[PDB]
């Protein structure tokens, strides 16, 4: 099965400048790509197919190509209503779908400050425990946060929610919450929420130690 | 030096006027007589690109098959688009005869000729002709009857722009009879198959199949679902509508069983029309024997295109888009305009 | 001109058979393949599949073919579809797209219908638990998780609306339970942690609950 990686995840851009977004195909799709924009409320529409030609009534500032598994979405000149969602499709062998990339309002970087928070004891005594870790106000959108306890790292128990980029400050805030059974809380003693951000010179630890 | 054009065919054939089968009477009043002997000009040194799947001549053809089976057939209810239409419905004689497909002055019809050519190319060994060979308009699906057959290798026809294919045609290099008989319930019916023989073709398709999907194992599946036209063969005999489950015919553990393979069939009154615009019924069947002896020189497949890959690869008996059917015989024609 | 207008969306019970519908008009509905698509919270969309309406010839994603169904009414240029023995992870947006096709082969999508948010949960109405987000012991962080509520949406406020300055509500999200949660938090001052009273209130429509919590730091 045929693997779209789509690069950036987000994309910082500016009013007026040109911005590109790339495809990678797994193995070769021939020129059987397309390139869709999904704006938040409607569903996705039809920007340019076959790589490169362009569907009826879009905008002439979009444009497409290709490059052996290499495909590549270009917005000459970005109009407010163009920062938003698009994702890729190749339709060669089966149909599947780039994850997409999200066109954001680019600004000086921002470090998140970042806060730890223990399980109350009202949740305690009710059986789960939730841990949660908070990133405020940080630019660019990746971040990575990782869940240690007693350095042990933690994978398929934890959700991320982010806020949207916000309207006055551009920055994003974004939620990692952990959570565990009251009894698997209780046998550890150290929770840890490791963040990595490219306006942190090193990866910043927040913990806490059980009472 | 010409160029690819598109203009308006005319047909002929050695219909003859005092019949009263249907085919017949739509060719005598829409045909000129076939002409006497045919030349062909043998082309030197000529390569030529064809395409079968961008041919107007399919769409020439499926235009004059509808105008056929709308003056000739007599079905007692129509349900086409959102009101009924109650007629006459008596039975009718019926059995298609060949139609010759010609141009008009300026134009020719060139003809390829490789044998093995599989429909979209170059064809190295070219020749022009007046008109094509007698083609029948066997309306049918899953199976191919009647046709012309490949003169050397069973031939694998897709489009191929994408991997995602709507129909596969096969054509096969030797025909294989299908015997099918309503004895004097009515509409029950059976068609019979000699095994050893249609084993053998099937596992010589399956030898092709894996030559043109990168050496995988071949697998045949029953078809995914649908209209019952495309899930059982279906086929017109003496103006009644078939319906046979070809479950047995496509039997894995009998491929890589001898005997007479008999496929169970139905005759059924109310059909979904094949010209895509509703549905129709006709009367119970005529007395009598009902039998209709046919070649296999075709078949219409479809792969599955979402499963699990890397060492089978899944088909389907398909069909429903008659223009395949048409597809199935012009691939070897397209028309120029002369200068 | 041509429309894709889609219906049977909605709380679907965990187990539980769905059937989605998608109303064709616009264009020669014969012409055109159909196909379904789903896009999960998170996550990329993903075909399931694809139907020929002339003659009703479905073909399935591998991993799903038991659990679906694609059919469809002729008369009514209507397409269906069917998905059995739901479960969490089917929670998705669901679409059916019209597919550009030629004489043999099909391509691209053109035209993508209205969608349908389908939720799986057998939950019943049930309002949130409210537990608060302790600030640490110059600038402090404090919040409340609202967690385990059906359905969305709920409110949050902070001070009855006094306090919205450096507020941020996160997203609710769905749990493999089948309830909802979601936190939200506020930035203040670390000189006020010893004066101010911070009170988020949550509001839940669907069940007529309302809640006040005191968020305090810890000490013993
Ligand atoms: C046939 O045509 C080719 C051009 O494709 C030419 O190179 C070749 O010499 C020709 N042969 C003859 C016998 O005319
Ligand atoms: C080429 O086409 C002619 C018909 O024009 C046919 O008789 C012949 O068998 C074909 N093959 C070769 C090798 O000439
Ligand atoms: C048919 O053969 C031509 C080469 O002349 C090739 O380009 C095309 O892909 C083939 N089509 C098939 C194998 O379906
Ligand atoms: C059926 O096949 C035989 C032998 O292959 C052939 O002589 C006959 O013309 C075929 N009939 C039709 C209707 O094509
Ligand atoms: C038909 O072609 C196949 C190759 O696909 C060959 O093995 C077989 O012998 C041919 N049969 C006849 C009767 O020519
Ligand atoms: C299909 O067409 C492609 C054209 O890019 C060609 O390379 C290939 O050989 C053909 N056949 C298959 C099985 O892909
Ligand atoms: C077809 O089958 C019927 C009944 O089984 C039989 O009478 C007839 O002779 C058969 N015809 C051929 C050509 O096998
Ligand atoms: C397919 O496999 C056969 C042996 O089973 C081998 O002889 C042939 O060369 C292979 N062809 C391709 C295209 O891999
Ligand atoms: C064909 O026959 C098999 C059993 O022989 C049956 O399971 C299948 O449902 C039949 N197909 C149709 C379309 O009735
Ligand atoms: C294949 O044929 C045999 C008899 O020859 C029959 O018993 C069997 O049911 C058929 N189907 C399969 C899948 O084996
Ligand atoms: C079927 O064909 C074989 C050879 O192709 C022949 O020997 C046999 O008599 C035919 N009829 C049967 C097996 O009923
Ligand atoms: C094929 O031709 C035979 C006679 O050559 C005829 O009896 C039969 O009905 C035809 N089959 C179809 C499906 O028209």
């Amino acid at each position: 099965e045929i693997v779209l990686t789509q690069s950036p995840a987000t994309l910082s851009a500016s009013p007026g400048e040109r911005v590109t977004l790339t495809c990678r195909a797994s193995r070769s799709v021939r020129n059987n790509v397309a390139w869709y924009q999904h704006k938040g409320g409607q569903s996705p529409r039809l920007l340019i197919y076959d790589a490169s030609t362009r569907a009826a009534g879009v905008p002439a500032r979009f444009s497409g190509s290709a490059s052996g598994t290499e495909f590549t979405l270009a917005i000459s000149n970005l109009e407010s209503e163009d920062f938003t969602v698009y994702f890729c499709l190749q339709y060669n062998n089966w149909w599947t779908f780039g994850q997409g990339t999200r066109v954001d309002i680019k600004r000086t970087v921002a470090a998140p400050s970042v806060f730890i928070f223990p399980p109350s004891d009202e949740q305690l005594k009710s059986g789960t425990a939730s841990v949660v870790c908070l990133l405020n106000n940080f630019y660019p959108r990746e971040a990575k946060v990782q869940w240690k306890v007693d350095n042990a790292l933690q994978s398929g128990n934890s959700q991320e929610s982010v806020t949207e980029q916000d309207s006055k400050d551009s920055t994003y805030s974004l939620s990692s919450t952990l959570t565990l059974s009251k009894a698997d809380y209780e046998k550890h003693k150290v929770y840890a929420c490791e963040v990595t951000h490219q306006g942190l010179s090193s990866p910043v630890t927040k913990s806490f130690n059980r009472g | 030096v010409w160029k690819d054009a598109d203009t308006t065919l005319f047909c002929a054939s050695d219909a003859k006027a005092h019949e009263t089968e249907v085919h017949n009477v739509w060719a005598t009043h829409a045909c000129v007589p076939t002409d006497p002997n045919p030349q062909e000009i043998h082309l030197e040194n000529v390569t030529e690109n064809f395409n079968m799947w961008k041919n107007n001549m399919v769409e020439q053809m499926q235009e004059d098959v509808i105008s056929l089976w709308d003056q000739s057939l007599q079905p007692c209810v129509k349900l086409t688009g959102g009101s009924v239409i109650k007629q006459a419905c008596p039975k009718i004689s019926f059995d298609p005869i060949p139609i010759h497909y010609c141009t008009p002055a300026g134009y020719v019809i060139l003809k390829c000729n490789d044998k093995n050519f599989n429909g979209t190319g170059p064809c190295k060994n070219v020749s022009s002709v007046q008109c094509t060979h007698g083609i029948k308009p066997v309306v049918s699906t899953q199976l191919l009857l009647n046709g012309s057959l490949a003169e050397e290798e069973i031939i694998i026809r897709s489009e191929n722009l994408t991997n995602n294919a709507k129909t596969i045609i096969v054509h096969l290099n030797k025909s294989v009879e299908i015997n099918c008989t309503r004895p004097s319930d009515i509409r029950k019916a059976y068609c019979e198959i000699n095994g050893t023989k249609w084993n053998k073709v099937l596992k010589q398709v399956t030898e092709k199949l894996k030559e043109h999907f990168n050496n995988k194992t071949i697998i045949f599946q029953p078809p995914s679902g649908g209209d019952l036209e495309i899930t059982m063969h279906h086929f017109n005999c003496r103006g009644e509508f078939f319906y046979c489950n070809t479950t047995q015919l496509f039997n894995n553990t009998c491929i890589g069983c001898n005997g007479t393979i008999t496929l169970p069939c139905k005759i059924k009154q109310i059909i979904n029309m094949w010209q895509g615009t509703g549905q129709a019924m006709y009367a119970p069947p005529i007395d009598g024997k009902i039998n209709c002896v046919s070649n296999i020189t075709g078949i219409l497949l479809t792969r599955d295109g979402g499963a699990n890959n890397t060492s089978n690869e899944t088909f389907r008996p398909g069909g429903g888009n008659i223009k395949d059917n048409w597809r199935s015989e012009l691939y070897k024609y397209k028309v120029v305009q002369i200068e | 001109q041509v429309r894709l207008a889609q219906y049977g969306g909605g709380v679907k019970r965990l187990g539980a058979t769905m059937t989605l519908s998608c109303v064709a008009s616009g264009y020669t509905f014969n012409d055109y393949y159909i196909h379904w698509v789903r896009q999960a919270p998170g996550q990329g969309f993903e075909l399931l599949g694809y139907i020929d309406p002339a003659n009703g010839r479905p073909d399935y994603a591998g991993a799903l073919r038991e659990r679906l169904s694609f059919y469809r009414d002729k008369s009514m240029e209507t397409l269906y579809m069917d998905l059995r023995s739901l479960r969490y992870d089917d929670t998705a947006m669901y679409y059916c797209v019209r597919n550009v096709g030629t004489a043999g082969s099909l391509l691209h999508y053109d035209h993508w219908g209205s969608g349908s948010p389908v939720i799986v949960s057998s939950a019943s109405t049930k309002g949130p638990s409210v537990f608060p987000l302790a600030p640490s012991s110059g600038t402090a962080a404090l919040g409340c998780l609202v967690k385990d509520y059906f359905p969305e949406p709920v409110t949050v406020s902070w001070n009855s609306g006094a306090l919205t300055s450096g507020v941020h509500t996160f997203p609710a999200v769905l749990q493999s339970s089948g309830l909802y949660s979601l936190s939200s938090v506020v930035t203040v001052p670390s000189s006020s942690l010893g004066t101010q009273t911070y009170i988020c209130n949550v509001n839940h429509k669907p069940s007529n609950t309302k809640v006040d919590k005191r968020v305090e730091p810890k000490s013993c």
